[PDB]
């Protein structure tokens, strides 16, 4: 029921062939009437030329093609259908899932003849037989200084780090989400499922206040972390980070959490636990580059690993529909979706968890 | 281009081939983190034999002074009086070079020897705020309390390495405790003649007493510690009434 719906929304964009020359082409048709309508379509936008309904209707009148569909009636009901827009390819694919089968299946048809009539060979009948088959924007980091190559983290990405065992990513993914609530103003959700509510609260004090050589865990510091702390957690209450950690929900849950505060805050940024934990990638994973499309939020839905790309890209996704994956050893932004690919001269302090630059 | 920098930065102290047969190490040395996150070590290049080996006012901030008293280390020059050989025959050594002062090119430092409690520090700690209307990361020590928690283990492998090549060091008073100092500040004062660097002095006795009083047995490693301290400068007096 694709080709029934599939031309409906081709027709009113001018620009609905981009990716559907790239999926449908003459051969992509168990049908008999849609074959030929097609290919008037595509003469068209050849200049091109322009594009619209008509200029493929009486394209058609011409070369030998009107009566073959049933008249217009069904050339009409081309159009109507498609009951949405917000899918986005997508929707082609279902022709093309009509399509790759035949093009890995129709191929094994002579083979299963090819016994009692190519009698009578063998070995060439195995050279052939099996080759067919395959066929600052821009919301910062946190910095004043990630905010001029690309900035943001602007409005919809999927991001996703990948640095040596629960180092400072474990820190960075979160300290990318801070000069936000607090500093200036929009709530940012950074949810949890590794490191508790119970886990992320005296360490944000850790990384401000000038506290932290001491430490903070025996209850009382020493006679100038008291006079010196009114950073740390005064203007937590005006800011807007709060801590969960429901163990560790679906793809589809957190997915629909996020809806309670794109309607309350209008949800600013949503920093996940590695997608790892969340419940042989590329398609687990695929369901939280589309949320950060519609929900409108810098999705931070992340990895546990040294760093390199394929690598992580490894047995899964990663290297494709994925955006922006940066590399923690020095931020080695690699990759990013984001124009400006490149690394940012950085450091650490270790002693009050605070980062450096240069 | 690192390589460039570093070469020339210690040329002095490093054998063309010596830079090339340490380059590894050299490279490895910029490559890592210069900095800690105590602030627990910091790497810091000494020449070992034939190779290089890796061993780890608004003007008083970024400056870290080793076991000295936290507030003590403020003076001035215009407060400071000027009086005897104590005062009128080192001003000239000492604004001749004020905002002239290179690396790559060694300079001279001093050496403040005398009496026990004139004025030894005080011509240590007030050019320390001349090291802070530029700002160094000058060091300021005692060295009576310095060979006692070092002879100590625990941690020991690298102690002294912000007492060797920073920008700056005013060592003041060696009066407390063939010695336990000639693999030390012997080979600290090594690296203050062959990287480019300068280095300040004041304590209790003097040159010709000091030499006398170092290392004894039943040997003349008391007649090279000293040296290692009478090379980039000549000591002058101190003279005046006592100020307790």
């Amino acid at each position: 029921e694709a080709e029934q719906a599939v031309l409906g929304a081709v027709f009113l964009d001018p620009a609905a062939l981009v990716p559907a020359s790239e999926i449908l082409i003459p051969e992509d048709f168990y049908r008999a009437a849609h074959q030929k309508i097609f290919h008037a379509m595509l003469r068209v936008a050849d200049r091109g030329e322009p594009v619209d309904l008509v200029t493929v209707t009486a394209e058609l009148a011409a070369s030998e093609q009107l009566e073959e569909i049933g008249g217009v009636s069904y050339l009409s009901e081309l159009a109507d259908a498609v009951p949405t827009a917000a899918n986005v390819e997508y929707y082609a694919r279902i022709v093309e899932e009509k399509s790759v089968l035949r093009r890995l299946i129709r191929t094994a048809t002579s083979i299963a003849q090819d016994g009692y009539t190519r009698e009578d060979e063998i070995d060439v009948l195995l050279d052939e037989a099996d080759r067919k088959i395959m066929e600052i924007t821009g919301i910062p980091t946190g910095f004043t200084e990630l905010d001029r190559m690309t900035s943001g983290f602007q409005r919809s990405d999927l991001i996703i780090v990948a640095a040596r065992p629960s180092v400072g990513k474990t820190a960075f993914a979160l300290n990318i989400a801070q000069n936000v609530a607090t500093k200036t103003n929009e709530n940012v959700a950074i949810f949890s499922l590794e490191m508790s509510a119970q886990q992320l609260v005296m360490r944000m004090l850790c990384a401000e206040g000038n506290i932290n050589a001491q430490n903070l865990r025996t209850g009382k510091l020493t006679p100038e972390d008291w006079g010196k702390l009114t950073m740390a957690m005064g203007s937590l209450s005006n800011a807007g980070i709060y801590i969960d950690d429901t163990p560790s929900i679906r793809v589809s849950d957190i997915r629909a959490k996020c809806r309670r505060l794109k309607q309350e805050s209008g949800l600013g940024m949503i920093v996940i636990d590695y997608l790892q934990l969340i419940q042989e990638v590329s398609e687990i994973s695929r369901s939280l580059k589309a949320l950060a499309r519609e929900l409108e939020v810098p999705v931070i839905a992340l990895s546990q690993l040294r760093p390199m790309m394929s690598d992580i890209r490894e047995s899964g996704s990663i290297e494709q529909d994925a955006d922006i994956v940066a590399f923690l050893y020095e931020i080695i932004i690699a990759k990013q979706r984001n124009g400006p690919v490149g690394t940012v001269q950085l450091a650490f302090i270790k002693e009050y968890n605070k980062f450096v630059n240069l | 281009q690192d390589v460039q920098a570093f070469l020339k930065e210690n040329e002095e102290v490093i054998d063309q081939k010596m830079i090339e047969k340490s380059l590894n190490k050299l490279y490895e040395y910029i490559e890592q983190s210069k900095n800690c996150s105590y602030c627990g070590y910091h790497p810091k290049l000494v020449v070992n034999g034939r190779s290089i080996d890796i061993e780890y006012k608004k003007q008083q901030s970024l400056m870290k002074s080793m076991y000295i008293q936290q507030d003590l280390l403020g003076a001035t020059f215009q407060q400071v009086d000027i009086s005897d050989p104590s005062r009128l025959a080192m001003f000239q050594h000492v604004t001749d070079f004020l905002k002239s002062y290179n690396e790559t090119g060694k300079g001279k430092g001093l050496y403040l020897y005398g009496k026990f409690g004139v004025g030894k520090t005080f011509m240590l700690a007030a050019i320390a705020n001349e090291l802070a209307e530029k700002e160094y990361s000058s060091m300021i020590v005692y060295v009576p309390e310095f060979v006692r928690e070092l002879k100590n283990s625990q941690t020991l492998e690298e102690k002294l390495n912000m007492v060797k090549t920073t920008p700056v060091l005013m060592l003041d008073d060696i009066g407390a405790e063939s010695w336990v100092r000639d693999e030390v500040i012997g080979t600290v004062l090594q690296h203050r003649m062959s990287q480019q660097l300068p280095t300040f002095f004041s304590s209790n006795f003097s040159p010709d007493e000091l030499k006398h009083h170092f290392t004894y047995s039943q040997e003349v490693k008391a007649a090279r510690l000293m040296e290692r301290i009478l090379y980039l400068a000549a000591p002058i007096r101190l003279d005046g009434e006592n100020r307790r």
